[PDB]
């Protein structure tokens, strides 16, 4: 319960001028978060794709 | 009177024979019972072993069918 209340701190407040880059979303499952919430947090992100076919 | 010894040769091969092979073979019985338990011990862990060998034996066989939650499963 504490460490998904250290997520929250992380994400609204240290995430500004801090990276967490060792860590992806699926890891936040079953510690912190259930899969749903998690998937929740990665869609609302873009990520790069690989580029179409236009190159 | 008696004007020879009574005696057979027993088959044998590589120094074996018959009489002294049959009382080895309930020996050679629990060697394969031990190596049985053995392997089977050793590839206990393996997910096919669990799901075709021991979730099907009796009363014992459910402490091997084991389900994550959904919701607690990133894959
Ligand atoms: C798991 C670990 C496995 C260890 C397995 C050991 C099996 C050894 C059996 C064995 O030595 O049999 C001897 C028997 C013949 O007897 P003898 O001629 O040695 O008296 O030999 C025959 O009968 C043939």
């Amino acid at each position: 319960a504490s460490l998904r209340r250290g997520y929250q701190v992380y994400k609204e407040v240290c995430a500004a001028c801090h990276s967490l880059d060792r860590i992806a979303w699926r890891n936040l499952v079953g510690v912190t978060h259930t899969t749903d919430e998690a998937k929740a947090f990665a869609e609302e992100l873009e990520y790069d794709d690989e580029p179409d076919d236009e190159g | 009177y008696v004007k020879k010894p009574s005696y057979k040769i027993v088959p044998h091969f590589l120094g074996f024979n018959i009489p002294t092979v049959s009382k080895w073979i309930p020996i050679f019985g629990i060697w394969g019972a031990a190596a049985g338990i053995g392997a089977l011990f050793l590839i206990e862990g393996v997910p096919r072993t669990r799901q075709d060998i021991l979730s099907k034996i009796p009363i014992i066989g459910e402490h091997w069918i084991r389900e994550i939650p959904a919701s607690d499963n990133p894959f």
